[PDB]
């Protein structure tokens, strides 16, 4: 059934519509749903200029509402989910996330499908592609047919963020040191190209340049933000350099120099901790100005891990060892902890870092209750004298210890926070017991769930 | 009237104390900005102004220095008869990179694209009059301004306090019994649609008269359109 040029999909004619199309843009949709009303007349509009073009591209539609099973294998949580499949692969569908415009969509499946390497018919086509981007890729073929041309063409096809050439004019080799067949990575930072080197293999061609894209030391903005977070490089190196630092130049290039052993293993950052821009970023770090210059290191490999040098000098060979035994999984993870105060015990309520958190918490003979809570939170600061209430009735309890934790500046590896606040009790066992408190923040609240044992 | 009652009781700090049932649903959260590049290691701190419908406030998300430059620029361009007193502007990012920089930060914040929202509002407010309850998202029985902009209804709003109010000035919801407090540097935020695309009657709202000093507000409505991929539906409602 075809309405308006898009095919209407249902279970019972999806494997047979996969099979017979080779480009297939499906969408999933809902006819409640306002984003999904609003692309209808341009997903038609997209339908119908494919058609029109004679394009073998064809776009469909399945509403998820009747076809749910078939919504469900797909993964289907939200309207309009689009999914575009080639060859009719069903295994991995890829989402479709630029704009709602008929032109966007049209755009973005002749990209796709098109020409993996845009042909260069000369040297002014060559540098209007090299100055289009920061950083553009050269195929130097005489036969763009030849086997080597054809995996340069599959490495290309695997690259979206790079704009891709191919050439087989003679002028265009000339133009600096190419003789024969080969490839060209050009870049608007350091050395300015990098030639490659090696058997024109697909897998060699890409590690080539994953080693290459990338800018060897890189200045932390909001500019170069998404460039740095948008890669596939899940491990980085930030060093806080202030510019009213001695020997600024020096320092930097002491970081530069131990960057080159890494390039496209640990990406290298630097920022100006003295620029009131860049404060939500040294507090993240429980940083201060007075602490800086420092280097810190982290994975966002889903749970985004800390680690920071056993050493603070700030030279080549210091920042080199310390990558090394890094990669070598000598260096535990770095966990905030503030310094613990004099008086921590002082008090009704017991004050926790970091340091102190594990030795407290889980003590075998003690009934500890924990409020984790940050400074600037408004829901804490009316939590607080309920806080300090409970501490001064259970001061002298045999067992029962109240204490409180800042939760910005202190990170604990047996409790994870993400809301403020938020309350933890540990009963008194070896078995490291942890009830979370999900009651009314009241003093009556406290002591029936208390005097419980943790149960009410 | 027991609607004006409420509404005064409300801008008088009065009304609806919160339950310790509704309280325990809010807090506080380092904004990872739905894992934008920028916040996810430049955190905004966010807190719980409300559980449903969800309204935040974030905090530090203008300087002092922004927040005057703002009100320069915007000054000259602020000056049937009108009983509400307050004046307003609409800022251009061309008018200067910090209109540009705020722009970009909300969007940042939000997750929602600013290409379809509307110019940065921004209004200062006087003494007196009356501000009456009202949805930020119209009527589309309504011959408007956003059938000729074609971006759709304003699907959520953007609120930046940018003056310390002496007394009075509270923004008001009085379906919810919420009053939410002036803060120089902060932002309120909530979503004027649902998930579905439909208004949320949830969100009436009206902002309390200024009863001592001068409220300075910069408002931005994010549209429908172009957050399809950014805040895609959900099942039924």
């Amino acid at each position: 059934e075809e309405e308006d040029h898009v095919l209407v999909l249902r279970k019972s004619n999806f494997a047979e519509a996969l099979a017979a199309h080779k480009y297939l843009l499906v969408e999933f949709y809902a006819p409640w749903c306002g984003h999904c009303k609003a692309l209808a007349p341009e997903y038609a509009k997209a339908a119908g200029k494919l058609k029109a073009e004679g394009s073998e591209i064809r776009l469909a539609k399945v509403d998820a509402t009747e076809e749910s099973d078939l919504a469900q294998q797909y993964g289907v949580r939200g309207y309009p989910t689009i999914k575009f499949f080639r060859n009719g692969d069903t295994a991995s569908p890829k989402e479709y996330t630029a704009g709602r415009e008929a032109d966007d969509i049209v755009n973005w499946l002749k990209k796709r499908t098109g020409p993996a390497a845009t042909t260069l018919p000369d040297g002014a086509a060559a540098e209007s592609l090299v100055e289009s981007s920061e950083v553009a890729v050269i195929g130097f073929f005489k036969d763009v047919e030849s086997d080597s041309a054809k995996q340069f063409l599959q490495a290309a096809e695997a690259i979206d963020d790079i704009p891709f050439g191919i050439t087989s004019n003679s002028d265009v080799f000339s133009k600096y040191q190419l003789d024969k067949d080969g490839v060209v990575l050009f870049k608007k930072f350091d050395e300015g190209r990098n030639n490659f080197e090696g058997e024109v293999t697909k897998e060699n061609l890409l590690d080539f340049i994953k080693h290459n894209q990338l800018p060897l030391v890189i200045e932390f903005t909001e500019q170069t933000a998404p460039k740095i977070f948008g890669g596939e490089i899940k491990t980085h190196i930030l060093l806080f350099l202030p510019k009213s630092v001695s020997d600024y130049d020096g320092k930097l290039s002491n970081f530069k120099t131990a960057a080159e052993s890494f390039k496209g293993k640990i990406l290298f950052i630097f920022i100006d901790s003295d620029h009131t821009d860049n404060q939500r970023i040294l507090e993240f770090f429980g940083l201060k100005k007075e602490e800086c210059p420092a280097v810190r290191l982290i994975t966002l490999e889903e749970e985004m891990t800390k680690y920071k040098p056993e050493s603070e000098e700030l030279t080549a060979e210091r920042i080199t060892e310390f990558c090394h035994r890094f990669l070598e999984g000598k260096i535990k993870p770095h966990l905030m902890s503030q310094e613990l105060p004099e008086d921590w015990d002082k008090q009704p309520v017991k004050v926790l870092v970091g340091k102190n958190f594990e030795d407290v918490a889980f003590d075998e003979k003690k009934n500890v209750f924990v409020e984790f809570y940050a400074p600037w939170c408004g829901h804490c600061k009316q939590l607080a004298p309920i806080w300090d209430k409970l501490g001064e009735t259970y001061k002298d309890h045999e067992n029962i210890v109240i204490a409180k934790m800042d939760s910005t500046a202190n990170e604990v590896e047996a409790v994870k926070v993400h809301s403020f606040p938020t309350l933890k009790f540990f009963p008194a066992s070896a078995d490291r017991t942890v009830i979370d408190y999900n009651g009314e923040r009241t003093l009556d609240g406290f002591k029936k769930f208390l005097e419980s044992g943790g149960q009410d | 009237l027991p609607e004006r009652d409420v509404y005064e009781s409300l801008c008088r700090g009065e009304g609806v104390k919160l339950t310790p049932r509704r309280q325990k649903r809010l807090f506080c959260r380092y904004h990872h900005g739905n894992r934008a590049p920028q916040l996810l290691i430049a955190p905004f701190k966010e807190e719980d102004e409300w559980d449903s419908p969800h309204i935040v406030r974030y905090y530090d998300v203008m300087s002092d220095e922004e927040i005057e430059r703002i009100k320069e620029i915007a000054k000259p361009k602020l000056a049937v008869a009108s009983y509400r007193v307050s004046k307003s502007s609409w800022l251009e990012e061309d008018d200067d990179p910090v209109v540009a920089r705020v722009n970009r930060r909300m969007q940042h914040i939000t997750g929602l694209t600013v290409k379809t929202a509307e110019l940065l509002q921004v209004a200062n407010y006087g003494v007196g009059g009356q501000y009456e309850p009202h949805f930020d998202f119209s009527r589309n029985d309504e011959r408007d301004t956003f059938k000729h902009l074609g971006t759709g209804n304003r699907v959520a709003t953007f609120l930046n306090y940018m003056s310390d109010v002496e007394a009075g000035g509270a923004t008001v919801f009085p379906d919810l019994g919420a009053a939410i407090w002036p803060k120089k540097g902060t932002a309120v935020f909530w979503y004027n649609l649902l998930r579905s695309g439909e208004g949320d009657y949830r969100t009436r709202h009206a902002a309390c008269p200024v009863l001592v000093g001068c409220k300075w507000v910069s408002n931005k409505w994010f549209h429908e359109r172009g957050q399809e991929f950014l805040r895609p539906c959900g099942s039924t409602e």
